[PDB]
């Protein structure tokens, strides 16, 4: 309420691409790239697994925000 | 989730 939450959570996510990645996740629609990124992926690029577990986990909580938090 |  008085900052963020998920935001920072991605503004760790390594900054090199994991960052940007992440934020991808839970920046787009809740499924705009979570999906194009988390479901076709050829080789695993990086922001598919890094804000794969970072775009899950912002749906688990963002939903609901209460309980524990994954990625 | 961390890529590094």
């Amino acid at each position: 309420m008085l900052q963020k939450k998920i935001e920072e959570i991605a503004a760790k996510y390594k900054h090199s691409v994991v960052k940007k990645c992440c934020y991808d996740g839970a920046s787009v629609n809740n499924d705009e790239t979570c999906e194009q990124r988390a479901a076709r992926i050829s080789l695993g690029p990086r922001c598919i697994k890094a804000f794969t577990e970072c775009c899950v986990v912002a749906s688990q909580l963002r939903a609901n925000i209460s309980h524990k938090d994954m990625c | 989730c961390l890529g590094x």
